[PDB]
């Protein structure tokens, strides 16, 4: 006959709405992920979850994963290099990295080179923008003493 | 270069032109090993990591060894060291192994597939699900849709 479904615990970084003392046969519950992460079932990404409890006390679907969002490698740029100022090569969600161009040659414009990875999965700037610096050449500067 | 969206690449691209238009014959996935110039063709020398189809090369295999050609004249560039995805129709040479040659030209797809890091990166996470999606469609059931 009819019975509970499994109680379903959140998984970690996650939140359930809506919130029952016990999930019975057509009730249902949405995961919603704390801001800076993604769902994901397997390595494949979900744009929302949504799962109902069916006959036998069964759900439709297996629990998902709230992954911390990942902004990827940092777009190189032109003369100049990057440098992880959180960690030895972490691109995920809040960390910070610093662009510099090669010293005494060239210098930067448009920004000051500090980006952090930002909710959306794009390097955003301190100004809030997502796109490169650019590196200018120094003229002058000669040898003669 | 990895993941790369044409402007008029509809979704389920890398079936139609595997399936429709051009129609490939051959489908490998190759690491560059070595460039070699010859007279007005530029030659690579690389090895086969996995098989999708084939048809003129016959017990074309993992680790076999084949040569791609393409003329100087065009802007392409295969790096050693890296992995592509190669699909198009099979030439009418052969090495001096006595394996079958072939050119790159406009009926043929190559691209480089994404590292490890980029794949898992949020915004590529889902193109990069679409390719594994497609090698395995297309290297399990080929074009009998």
């Amino acid at each position: 006959t009819a019975h509970a479904c499994p109680y379903p615990m959140a998984p970690p970084n996650g939140h359930v709405s809506p919130v029952q003392a016990k999930y019975i046969l057509k009730d249902s519950f949405s995961i919603f992920c704390e801001t800076g992460y993604e769902l994901l079932q397997g390595h494949l990404p979900l744009k929302s979850f949504t799962a109902v409890c069916q006959k036998d006390g069964s759900w439709d679907r297996p629990m998902p994963a709230c992954s911390i969002v990942d902004c990827g490698p940092p777009d190189d740029l032109p003369s100049g290099r990057v440098e992880y100022i959180t960690g030895p090569g972490v691109t995920t969600y809040k960390a910070v990295i610093q662009y510099s161009c090669e010293e005494t040659f060239y210098t930067m414009k448009v920004n000051d080179g500090k980006y952090v990875c930002e909710a959306d999965g794009f390097w955003t700037s301190s100004k809030g923008e997502k796109s490169l610096p650019v590196c200018e050449p120094v003229c002058g500067l000669s040898a003669r003493t | 270069r990895a993941l790369e969206r044409g402007l008029q690449d509809e979704d389920g691209y890398r079936m139609k032109f595997a399936c429709y238009y051009p129609r490939v014959e051959y489908g490998f996935q190759v690491k560059v090993l070595r460039e070699d110039s010859r007279a007005a063709f530029r030659l690579f020398e690389t090895k086969i990591t996995q098989v999708l189809h084939f048809t003129k090369d016959v017990k074309a295999a993992a680790n076999q060894m084949r040569n791609f050609l393409v003329r100087a004249s065009c802007r392409l560039r295969l790096e050693p060291g890296k992995e592509y995805l190669i699909m198009g129709l099979d030439g009418a040479t052969y090495d001096l192994e006595g394996h079958p040659q072939y050119l790159l030209d406009s009926n043929s797809w190559i691209e480089e597939m994404p590292s490890e890091r980029l794949c898992r990166s949020t915004r590529q996470r889902a193109a990069c699900a679409q390719l594994n999606d497609f090698l395995q469609e297309y290297g399990t059931q080929g074009c009998q849709v």
